[PDB]
């Protein structure tokens, strides 16, 4: 009820904002106005060619990092258990392993940029 | 298991979750704990082959508890009946079902 | 792959596989597969050639998809039963849904496509790991669920595997492709007896494992991947190609060698189950296997082949490599027929 | 002279003040003067239904004391 | 109406599921997945799995984010595909949207159905159960048991991510 | 000794961040065992009742459990009230 | 009347986002020996409205090479998240009280990047792709600790509900107990919003305007609110997270005045930082965080899980 | 597969405690101490018989004792309870924290009167 | 079986059809690879919430944690599909046909 009402209201207001923005101002298009911006001169011509960025290795590791942040999120409810001895050991395992994965990721180059 | 070590060295790695009638955090019962309690102690150490025939009329009672298959069939039949005389207008719901 | 990490590269493959035999929970059985899968990829690219990356990827989509189907077969069974224990499935489609997936894990049905393809790019050592170890995990699941597998399902997919597997072998000249089709046919041999008795599939699995072990041992020792390069090996090492022949005879299953006992025991058990036409059909089709074994033997030791002169340089040196256990597997996989009653130990 | 900065944040100070002011008063107005009930658990939600059923007017924020019972 | 709101939320999950499975341009499929993922959060959120919905939402945004970076990095073409431009994806698109249309009609019209399984369409609201959770949420408390009951699951999972960084470096080493 | 102390000093100079993380990270593993309140922490968690203390039938020979939730006999937690 | 509440949480924010622009101009100017806008009305108080009308009546440029459908979704997606991520904030009594408030905080914060992502792609240019991919690089380093700092600080609060944050901070400020985390959270909140030392994605001197290069009029005007409404909301998030003020149960006025003042003080520091420091490099940013920040997070999170158990100070769940 | 047995309408008739949430919570502590014998026997039967239909009469007994406890709280300490339950009611979570002062008056009232 | 379980099950069905029925982009295929995780995750979450299976409530995230691992190594297969072949389209990798 309330949550999607809040969600619906927000997208509606945004839609009107772009609607009056994109319609009202008395457009005048003459092709070169719509031409791509290339810092004053013409584009060399591409912008969809494969932009080979050099942080590929750090990219996937972030995915693996997030997969285990979801694992360590139930800690606030995990602390309210009757077996903190087991819960503390297994909890510290994740951070030790996460540091260990980063440590290998760090020491064997990894984090460093590709040049 | 293929090579049973959980039994051999005597340590539980995955049995605790295998069923829904096992002990749960803060004794939160499952939906069909009564049925899984009865079914499990029905066919225990009697034999998998000697289970599907004798622990049957108790097993589907559990499988109905999970899915409510023929129970939902009952509601669909009743609600289908409602549509076929409300339009025909023989019967009106009692005020208990209005307010 | 760095030596120290190359060890744990293989360690999680073994333990990831070992998780499949020892677990009793379906999710754990599921978990054991990607731990096998995710760590199996890098060793396939240990050499890291464009063919290796080619070989690894076709494995990944084939294997990841098969594990993906594996997941729902658990879920539909869970939805219709509510148990995770490794027992019979309680819903027929989930059963067939699993058997379809585990085959792609195994290369039984037309899925067998991926098996010869990946074997070429991945090295001989990687192949030694692939056709031997990567089959233990799916077999363990099938043996456990053998109670409620559709007999006409497993038999059909087993029959085809020995059919295409034997038949596709009669085109290849690269030993790795020939070897994979041989493994594909043997994949069918164990899986045909799977519903009737599961002791025999272990027995044929064992004989297949040691023979394929000893087989690749010889291939690494000969350091050849093409029949011509293998044809040369009569000169440098005649002992290697001499035993190359004998284990090639165990391939075909020709008695009194070891390779007969898998085919022998399976036919016996199947005939006890009144299936006589089916064992007879695979018995004939196994001759196709033996045929490209004979041609492979023919270019190996029966007939001498043109060598070179720079190979007399090789006579001065020898193999500084060993890997232990080749002498044991030749003996165990050639002379073991007088010990058929030991199969009851598996029981 | 830095005072000129203040008129800017002054209206802004009121601007962020309206939401918290609005929600608190709207909750106070709709829910019978009392602060809006919080249902973070089924027990609270089950408690809220009982109040609504016994209210008669189908409104949780209508609490009847001992005068309701004998 | 909001009475079959879950019936709706289930659908646009699959229209988005269809849209990206029609194999459009890789980032366009990324949009096609996230709409399904976003609405997919809604279905499980409706059933009570608040934590499950938020986590499948949270990390799959993170998962899809890294996908986009790779798509434009070394997986994009100088003439990108659209759901309409290529006829192959257009054929895949149109086939997906009539496949659900003809079926959800059939399921809703007859409410008994036969395909694969038997399905009483009736209403997903029906199978909710008269249960009280007390002062604890089952969907969150059960997950909290991971660190007290699932030590083996923690070990196997945690270990696997560690090689997960090993493989992610092993195979990318480039000689 | 001298090498170890110098390596710490060289660390503390070259990098102050990981040494600080390693130090305070190292402590977070050890003192949980040495803490004399960790046995109290589990007691607090056990004390908090989320489910009902379901009563049990009388058959005699049960002095430990009380017959009324005010009787002196039974598990008492005045330790936690002062704690 | 719930709808009246929704507008009462949207329009008053929108004017707050509007006046942040004027305040930033004047705060930046007065930190520059300048005066800032003071001609548009009195003290320049009419300046945001002057820019307001100009942009929405400015020619909204449609680039030919741009993909139009994705072009328009990005400004909508940017603004929609900005407003809807205000709704769980516990301004005295939160508008939307949910047991998982901070998880919802992270979800739409993570959803926000797809605005600069799709817009960067749809603009179809070099500077467009450069800004969008460095926006990935800037934000890829960013969620990993943002969750950890949120987890570590909240672990002694009791749960993920935002309302109970006030009860935890009833006696002393949260910053007294986790100031090492607060500095690190503050840098990241300064960073998630692409502000001050970390504004590579915009990069005026080095990317002209980055993703915003081909975005004019309202489509630009929308992008400005999403950036600036996230500034105020993130500072408000930090204010409740670390500097939770007292809350009288009978007079919500007291908390509202105190909370708003805390947000204003924090937001000024955002402009304070924006004036002073230079701009990092997106490689150094990633190296700063995954080589120095992230290692400290794990140990600090390690400390903040061990601490409640060792001291028998675990917080109540309900 | 059988009948369903449920006691007829006249069987499940009883006047219910018509007080609201905050009233019950404020008196809950003293209600638990006083009327526990009907509570304990009712829920013990609920857990043992595992069927409400075989435990409806004990449900009647608990309501009557809840009546008598609430009847005497109105007769003697009417006003102090009224301040207590309305002050608890204002809070959005019925927290006992914001009612210590009113609780003190209620506690002493029932300490001497009842 | 309700329509919610229905429409989720049918969702994985065309996820398979998307997965194996291929196209000229390996990325779009692995997009469908992590996509079919959605159905199984959402499917699985529906039952154990419905059955009040408190223990099995961790099985979705455990399933979902392993989910992106396939994608994680899947993306790394892509990059040296690009490193050695420049592009991504799945026809240039055929040297292993022999
Ligand atoms: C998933 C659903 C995808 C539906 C679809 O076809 O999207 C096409 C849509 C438009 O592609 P484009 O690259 O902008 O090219 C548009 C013109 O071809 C090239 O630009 P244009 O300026 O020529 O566009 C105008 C053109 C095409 O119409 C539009 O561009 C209008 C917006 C899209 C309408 C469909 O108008 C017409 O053809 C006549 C319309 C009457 O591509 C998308 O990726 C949008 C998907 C939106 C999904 C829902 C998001 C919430
Ligand atoms: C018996 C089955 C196979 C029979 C046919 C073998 C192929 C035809 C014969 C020629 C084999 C190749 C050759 O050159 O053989 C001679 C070579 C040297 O003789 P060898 O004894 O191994 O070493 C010298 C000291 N004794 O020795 C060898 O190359 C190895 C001969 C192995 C003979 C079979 C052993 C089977 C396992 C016991």
């Amino acid at each position: 009820m309330n949550i999607m009402l809040t969600l619906l209201t927000n997208v509606t207001l945004a839609s009107l904002l772009v609607l009056i923005a994109f319609w009202l101002p008395q457009l005048n298009a003459y092709s070169e106005k719509t031409s791509p911006y290339e810092c004053g001169f013409d584009p060399m011509g591409s912008a969809r060619l494969p932009f080979s960025m050099k942080f590929f290795l750090v990219a996937i590791t972030f995915l693996l990092f997030d997969l285990e942040i979801a694992l360590l999120l139930p800690l606030p409810w995990a602390s309210q258990t009757n077996n903190l001895k087991t819960m503390l050991t297994m909890a510290l395992f994740l951070l030790i392993l996460l540091a260990a994965s980063l440590a290998y990721e760090w020491t064997q180059k990894g984090l460093e940029w590709a040049e | 298991p293929f090579f049973d070590v959980q039994k051999r060295l005597g340590l539980d790695l995955d049995r605790w979750m295998t069923i829904q009638s096992a002990e749960q955090p803060h004794k939160i019962p499952g939906r069909c704990h009564a049925f899984e309690k009865e079914w499990i102690e029905c066919a225990h150490g009697i034999g998998g082959i000697r289970a599907e025939k004798e622990c049957k009329i108790e097993f589907d009672d559990f499988v109905e508890c999970l899915l409510r298959q023929k129970t939902m069939k009952r509601l669909s039949a009743i609600k289908r009946q409602r549509d076929k005389l409300i339009k025909e207008g023989k019967y009106t719901p009692p005020p208990h079902h209005l307010g | 792959m760095n030596p120290i990490i190359y060890t744990t590269l293989i360690m999680t493959v073994m333990s990831g596989t070992m998780l499949v035999m020892i677990s009793s929970h379906w999710l754990l059985i599921w978990i054991g597969f990607e731990m096998n899968l995710l760590a199996m990829i890098p060793v396939l690219m240990k050499n890291f050639n464009p063919r290796a990356t080619e070989a690894a990827t076709k494995y990944f989509l084939t294997q990841a998809t098969a594990s993906m189907m594996l997941m729902m077969a658990i879920i539909i069974n869970l939805l219709y039963s509510g148990q995770w224990t490794i027992t019979k499935m309680f819903n027929p489609v989930a059963m067939t849904m699993m058997t379809m997936a585990l085959a792609m894990k195994l290369g039984l049905s037309p899925f067998h496509f991926w098996v010869p393809e990946v074997t070429q790019g991945i090295s001989l050592q990687a192949g030694l790991l692939l056709l031997t170890w990567q089959k233990l995990a799916p077999l363990s699941v099938l043996c456990q669920i053998s109670q409620s597998i559709n007999p006409n399902l497993m038999l059909t997919m087993a029959m085809l595997s020995i059919l295409i597997g034997g038949w596709g072998g009669l085109n290849q000249t690269q030993l790795r492709k020939i070897m994979a089709y041989s493994s594909i046919a043997h994949m069918g041999w164990m899986t045909a007896v799977l519903p009737y008795n599961t002791t025999m599939t272990i027995l044929n699995l064992l004989i297949y494992i040691t023979m394929t072990l000893a087989m690749f041992m010889l291939l690494i020792h000969s350091s050849a991947t093409t029949t011509l390069s293998l044809s040369h090996t009569w000169n440098k090492m005649p002992v290697i190609t001499s035993l190359m022949m004998v284990t090639l005879l165990s391939m075909g299953g020709l008695p009194p060698l070891s390779g007969f006992m898998p085919k022998w025991m399976i036919i016996q058990e199947m005939t006890k189950n009144e299936s006589i036409i089916m064992p007879t059909l695979m018995a004939m089709t196994a001759l196709l296997n033996l045929y490209f074994y004979m041609r492979l033997a023919y270019s190996s030791s029966l007939t001498m082949f043109p060598s070179t002169n720079n190979m007399k340089m090789k006579w001065q040196f020898e193999h500084t490599k060993q890997m232990k256990l080749l002498p044991t597997m030749i003996v165990l996989s050639t002379l073991v027929l007088p010990m058929t009653p030991a199969l009851s130990s598996l029981n | 002279m830095w005072f000129e900065i203040l008129p800017g944040i002054a209206v802004m100070a009121a601007c962020l003040f309206i939401p918290g002011m609005a929600t608190a008063h709207i909750h106070k107005f709709t829910n019978g003067g009392k602060e809006k009930r919080v249902a973070h658990f089924s027990y609270q939600w089950n408690l809220m239904e009982r109040d609504r059923c016994i209210s008669g007017v189908n409104r949780y924020h209508v609490t009847k004391g001992l005068e309701n019972i004998d | 109406m909001t009475m079959y709101i879950a019936f709706i939320l289930s659908t646009i999950f699959v229209i988005g599921f269809v849209g990206f499975s029609s194999k459009p341009s890789p980032i366009y499929g990324g949009l096609g997945l996230i709409v399904s993922g976003g609405v997919g959060c809604g279905i499980v959120l409706n059933f009570g799995g608040s934590f499950l919905g938020l986590m499948v939402f949270l990390i799959y945004l993170g998962g899809m984010l890294v996908v986009f970076g790779y798509t434009t990095a070394m997986a994009t073409e100088m003439y990108p595909e659209v759901w309409v431009s290529n006829k192959t994806v257009f054929g895949a698109f149109v086939s997906g949207l009539m496949m659900e249309f003809c079926m959800v009609y059939y399921a809703l019209k007859e409410e008994e159905v036969e395909i694969i399984f038997k399905f009483n369409g009736l209403g997903d609201w029906v199978i909710y159960d008269t249960g009280d959770s007390g002062f604890f949420s089952e969907e969150a408390m059960g997950i909290a048991a991971l660190y007290s009951y699932g030590t083996w699951l923690v070990i196997v999972t945690g270990w696997s991510l560690l090689i997960g960084v090993v493989v992610i470096m092993e195979i990318t080493r480039g000689n | 000794a001298g090498r170890i102390a110098s390596f710490l000093k060289n660390a503390w100079a070259k990098e102050p961040v990981l040494v600080a993380s390693f130090a305070i990270g190292g402590l977070a593993i050890i003192l949980p065992s040495l803490s004399p309140y960790t046995n109290y922490a589990i007691r607090i968690n056990r004390a908090t009742p989320y489910n009902y203390p379901v009563p049990l039938r009388d058959d005699g020979n049960m002095p430990d459990v009380p017959s009324h939730p005010q009787d002196p006999q039974g598990p008492s937690l005045e330790w936690l009230k002062n704690l | 009347m719930f709808m009246i509440n929704i507008l009462s949480l949207i329009i008053p924010i929108l004017l707050a986002v509007a006046f942040l622009t004027l305040v930033e101009r004047k705060v930046l100017g007065y930190m520059q020996l300048r005066k800032g806008p003071n001609v548009v009305g009195p003290y320049g108080l009419l300046q945001p409205i002057a820019d307001a009308l100009k942009l929405v009546t400015k020619e909204p440029l449609r680039p030919g090479t741009s993909s139009i459908s994705m072009f328009i979704i990005a400004p909508i997606l940017g603004l929609s998240l900005a407003l809807t991520m205000w709704v769980p904030l516990p301004m005295p009594y939160p508008l939307i009280n949910m047991n998982l408030g901070v998880l919802f905080m992270l979800a739409m914060s993570s959803l926000a990047v797809y605005s600069i992502l799709w817009s960067g792609w749809a603009s179809n240019s070099k500077y467009a792709l450069i800004g969008a991919l460095r926006a990935v690089a800037q934000t890829i380093s960013y969620e990993v600790t943002l969750a950890i700092i949120l987890l570590s600080v909240l672990l002694m609060n009791g749960s993920y509900t935002l309302s109970t944050l006030i009860t935890t901070q009833e006696h002393i400020w949260m910053i007294f107990t986790s100031w090492p985390l607060a500095m690190m959270w503050f840098i990241s909140t300064l960073a998630e919003t692409n502000r001050a030392p970390f504004d590579l994605t915009e990069g005026e001197s080095e990317l002209v305007s980055g993703f915003n290069v081909e975005y004019a009029a309202g489509p630009f005007a929308m992008f400005f609110m999403a950036e600036y409404a996230n500034i105020i909301m993130m500072n408000a998030f930090t204010a409740i997270l670390f500097l939770g003020a007292s809350h009288d149960p009978h007079t919500p006025e007291l908390y509202t005045i105190n909370f708003v003042l805390k947000t204003l003080a924090l937001t000024i520091t955002f402009l304070w930082i924006r004036a002073s420091y230079p701009r990092f490099r997106y490689d150094q940013l990633m190296h700063l965080l995954w080589k120095s920040f992230l290692p400290l997070t794990l140990a600090l999170c390690m400390w903040h899980i061990s601490l409640p158990i060792m001291t028998a100070s675990i917080p109540p769940q309900s | 597969p059988g009948i369903v047995e449920l006691p007829t309408l006249e069987d499940l008739k009883v006047q219910e405690v018509k007080v609201s949430s905050s009233v019950l919570k404020a008196a809950a502590h003293h209600y638990g101490a006083q009327c526990d014998k009907p509570n304990k026997e009712f829920m013990l039967c609920r857990w043992e018989e595992k069927d409400p239909r075989r435990c409806l009469e004990e449900g009647k007994l608990v309501n009557q004792c809840a009546l008598d406890f609430f009847r005497q709280i109105k007769r003697h300490c009417a006003e102090p309870f009224t301040e207590y339950w309305t002050c608890i009611d204002y809070s959005g979570l019925q927290l006992f924290r914001h009612c210590r002062k009113q609780q003190a008056k209620f506690d002493e009232c029932v300490l001497d009167k009842l | 079986m309700p329509l919610v379980y229905m429409n989720i099950i049918m969702a994985f069905a065309i996820a398979l059809a998307g997965l194996l029925m291929y196209r000229s982009h390996l990325m779009s295929s692995l997009l469908c690879l992590e996509g079919m995780m959605l159905s199984l995750f959402i499917m699985s979450t529906l039952i154990i919430l419905n059955t009040h299976f408190t223990l099995a409530n961790m099985m979705p995230i455990i399933l979902l944690v392993f989910a992106a691992c396939e994608a994680a190594l899947g993306l790394s297969l892509l990059v040296m599909v690009s490193n050695t072949y420049g592009t991504d389209y799945v026809q240039n990798l055929n040297l292993l046909q022999c």
